[PDB]
């Protein structure tokens, strides 16, 4: 299609180039490329069109220009917020749509930050069933990589847990959950379960008890 | 202003067919724009699926869905829609709706200036769930002063997506509501939680409100401390 590559990687403040080669039938046959930022889970976004001009409303960070038939987006003072996919898009010759295949941007130099772990027991509702998943919440953490372990009375748990991948949070730090499945009757057999949270070398570990 | 809004099924079965429509709102849909189709599958990129014409109705599709594809304007209602047929698992995509405007087609293209707020449709033989909402009750320790954590949990839906406010909207700070995790059993779980002044505890009363439009099912759940 068009060709971009999957990801570039810069630093706070610096500036990146994104290119975008197409041929001679769209991005070398019309000033029809357009440019779309896209944060995880949202729409597109709209940042550039014919090639070099913004809509109002977007930062005069973003520039956009075209040689032969490779178009380029450049962000300049790059910040936080400016992570997201970017692509491409064209107009071809006979009546058809292209997009690039997408440029997944990381913007490196964010300050470090430790998680906030919360962990919620099983309700009494959930244990009439007989079921019991406790709730490890992750929040506020940089860069977006943990490591969980369960434990029941100290000792590793394996089975039964499922962990998220982390996601941005608005102010653009990190947040996951773990679950432990369980059934009532192992909640009730041990004193304690516990979560522990790992995060640059260090450790956060919350305790519940069925009390 | 424009906008778009889509609406449709989010659970599609192997070899039925996917129907999706676009309400359009601040303008005319028999205007001059390409009012096009695209999706989107997981972890891939975008991709054109077609347009239909504002202003005469022609369309065009991509040739690798040309065979099963049906874009449609419903001039009253000012909305338009997609219809995919014979749908696989590789048909599992966010489907956007846009407005493609252009000057002049030759010299410039067009380009899309707005945009639906996306659909995930999932292509499954799966049945539908409703999920069962659990409270998660008041925990002070991991708040500043003053301040403690309640939640609730949504257990085992199918598909995604839920959404979840509290006291219907009319409590928004301090709620964080977390992507879904996914079991080996196919089915789906989140939770949400809200900071509140430890000080309103017992009473303020604390509702977390639930919605599963695929099933249909709304869930509002009182939080309360445990006894
Ligand atoms: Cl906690």
């Amino acid at each position: 299609a068009l060709t971009q590559p999957p990801s570039v990687s810069k630093s706070l403040g610096q500036s990146v180039t994104i290119s975008c080669t197409g041929t001679s039938s769209d991005i070398g046959g019309y000033n029809g490329v357009s440019w779309y930022q896209q944060h995880s889970g949202t729409a597109p976004r709209l940042l550039i069109y014919e090639v070099s001009k913004r809509p109002s409303g977007v930062s005069d960070r973003f520039s956009g220009s075209k040689s032969g038939n490779t178009a380029s987006l450049t962000i300049s003072g790059l910040q936080a917020e400016d992570e997201a996919d970017y692509y491409c898009g064209s107009y071809r010759s006979g009546s058809t749509w292209v997009f690039g295949g997408g440029t997944r941007l990381t913007v490196l130099g964010q300050p470090k930050a430790s998680p906030t772990v919360t962990l919620f027991p099983p309700s009494s509702e959930e244990l009439q069933a007989n079921k019991a998943t406790l709730v490890c919440l992750i929040s506020d953490f940089y860069p977006g990589v943990v490591k969980v372990a369960w434990k029941a009375d100290g000792s590793a748990v394996n089975a039964g847990v499922e962990t998220t991948t982390p996601s941005k949070q608005s102010n653009n730090k990190y947040a996951a959950s773990s679950y432990l499945s369980l059934t009532s009757d192992q909640w009730k057999s041990h004193k304690s379960y516990s979560c522990q949270v790992t995060h640059e070398g260090s450790t956060v570990e919350k305790t519940v008890a069925p009390a | 202003q424009v906008q778009l809004q889509e609406s449709g099924p989010g659970l599609v079965k192997p070899s039925e067919t996917l129907s999706l429509t676009c309400a359009v709102s601040g303008g005319s849909i028999s205007d001059d724009y390409y009012w096009s189709w695209i999706r989107q599958p997981p972890g891939k990129g975008l991709e054109w699926i077609g347009y239909i014409y504002g202003s005469g109705g022609g369309t065009n599709y991509n040739p690798s869905l040309k065979n099963r594809v049906t874009i449609s304007i419903d001039t009253s209602k000012n909305q338009f829609s997609l219809k995919l047929s014979s749908v696989t698992a590789a048909d599992t995509a966010v489907y956007y709706c846009a407005r493609g405007s252009y000057n002049i087609v030759v010299l410039f293209g067009y380009y899309f200036d707005y945009w639906g707020q996306g659909v995930l449709v999932t292509v499954s033989s799966a049945s539908t769930k409703g999920p069962s909402v659990f409270p998660l009750a008041p925990s002070s320790r991991s708040t500043s002063e003053s301040t403690a954590a309640l939640g609730c949990l949504v257990k085992d839906y199918f598909p995604e997506p839920v959404t979840v406010s509290w006291n219907s909207g009319s409590l928004t700070s301090g709620v964080h509501t977390f992507p879904a995790v996914l079991q080996s059993s196919g089915l789906y779980s989140l939770s949400s939680v809200v900071t509140v002044p430890s000080s309103s505890l017992g009473t303020q009363t604390y509702v977390c409100n639930v919605n599963h439009k695929p099933s249909n099912t709304k869930v509002d759940k009182r939080v309360e401390i445990k006894t």
